[PDB]
């Protein structure tokens, strides 16, 4: 008679409607993205026309502010890494032998690697924890210096371009807003695209197991 | 290659003695490698065109003419937006059973689908073209007859029914 045909058929003509629905939603999302981008460009352009040339030559300042924020974030991450490195160090020192502790701390003049053969073997993990800690402190101070450089730079550029920056604030503020909205709508478009592709995948799969049923009937009829 | 804008379901119905598979085989890219009518009961085949700037991918569900054990007709007609009722211009029994197949459509398909009646060298005129044309006119259906050597009007038929379906769905979308 017939086995599993009806269920996969129903799944197929359901995945049709699912595909059409997801596609319509995706196209509406694309349209909203387009109209928002157009509106953004024309509004920003007219704001440039009514604000003047301050926006253009005040552009290096806002760039210096961007690199300053990045140097800040990178500095924070490096400070975190330093902290966790330090806790690893002290937790390693919890292997006590307090005499050996200040043997490492008091002077690394001539550690003489042959002493490790004579004392606790758990000094190696302590010592390499000290190494990773000292390097993490290096990157910590380095990124701190980068942050201070970017900060002072953006401030002297600020005092060089004070009038232009204050006159150009609304353009860059509105442009920021439009950019946020654009990335949100683009996220929506991408997610709807993924839903659509998944629906088409379900369709293709139901079709594939349907012709799988047909092929299983092929060899069954081939037995003769 | 799944890049398209709409997906429309079109069913192929009518009397079995018309041989729809050979007019289909010219334009349809069968998705399976073996006959799906004797095994599954329906033979799928997909065709894509372009209408009004958008891409229309329509999948054709073929036959189920051996309806001796086809309790799958509920799923076979569900969701379909297009229907092709194919009869032979050399047989009158097919043209008489067109009413029966229309009953099957009204019983199992949606009440807003686009239906088109299609009429398919040695035999001479059994169905007058004007009679079938007036029949499709009184029943609110499209109509185009075509043979297998000059298959222009079947392509124009596909583009016609698909274009009408796109018109319906676009008019539905323009009322949001």
């Amino acid at each position: 008679v017939d086995p599993r045909i009806q269920g996969e058929l129903e799944k197929l003509n359901q995945s049709t409607d699912d595909i059409n629905r997801r596609e319509t939603e995706l196209e509406d999302a694309r349209q909203k993205f387009r109209s928002v981008l157009v509106e953004a460009t024309v509004k920003l352009d007219e704001l440039v026309k009514k604000i003047g040339k301050a926006v253009e030559d005040s552009k290096p300042y806002w760039e210096a502010r961007r690199v300053a924020r990045q140097a800040q974030l990178e500095a924070q991450k490096a400070t975190q890494d330093f902290q966790r490195a330090t806790e690893v160090l002290r937790a390693a020192k919890e292997t006590i032998s307090l005499a050996e502790q200040r043997l490492l701390e008091d002077d690394k003049r001539q550690f003489d690697s042959a002493w490790q053969e004579m004392l606790n073997h758990a000094t190696q993990r302590v010592m390499e924890a000290e190494q990773t800690k000292t390097r993490s402190e290096l990157v910590h101070k380095e990124t701190a210096a980068r942050y201070n450089a970017a900060m002072g730079r953006m401030r002297q550029l600020e005092k060089k371009l004070k009038r232009a920056i204050n006159k150009s604030k609304p353009y860059f503020e509105l442009k920021a807003k439009y950019y946020v909205q654009l990335e949100q709508l683009k996220k929506t478009v991408d997610d709807l695209q993924a839903k659509l592709t998944l629906a088409k995948g379900e369709y293709k799969m139901a079709l594939k197991n349907l012709e799988m049923i047909s092929d299983e009937i092929h060899e069954r009829r081939r037995s003769s | 290659d799944d890049e398209y804008d709409y997906l429309f379901k079109v069913v192929l119905i009518g009397d079995s003695g018309v041989g729809k598979s050979n007019l289909l085989s010219r334009f349809t890219r069968n998705e399976f490698n073996l006959e799906s009518k004797s095994t599954i009961g329906v033979e799928f085949a997909t065709r894509s065109i372009q209408v009004d700037g958008k891409t229309i991918k329509a999948q054709i569900w073929d036959t189920a003419g051996l309806e001796r054990y086809r309790a799958i007709t509920s799923a076979y007609y569900r969701g379909a937006v297009g229907a092709l009722l194919v009869y032979d211009i050399a047989k009158h029994l097919t043209y008489e059973n067109v009413e029966r197949w229309l009953k099957e459509l009204r019983d199992h398909a949606d009440s807003n689908i686009v239906i088109m009646l299609v009429g398919n060298l040695r035999h001479l005129r059994a169905v007058p073209t004007d009679e079938a044309r007036a029949f499709a006119e009184k029943n609110g259906l499209s109509f185009i007859e075509t043979s297998a050597l000059d298959s222009t009007n079947v392509e124009a038929a596909f583009q016609t029914i698909l274009t009408e379906i796109y018109r319906i769905v676009s008019q539905k979308q323009m009322s949001d």
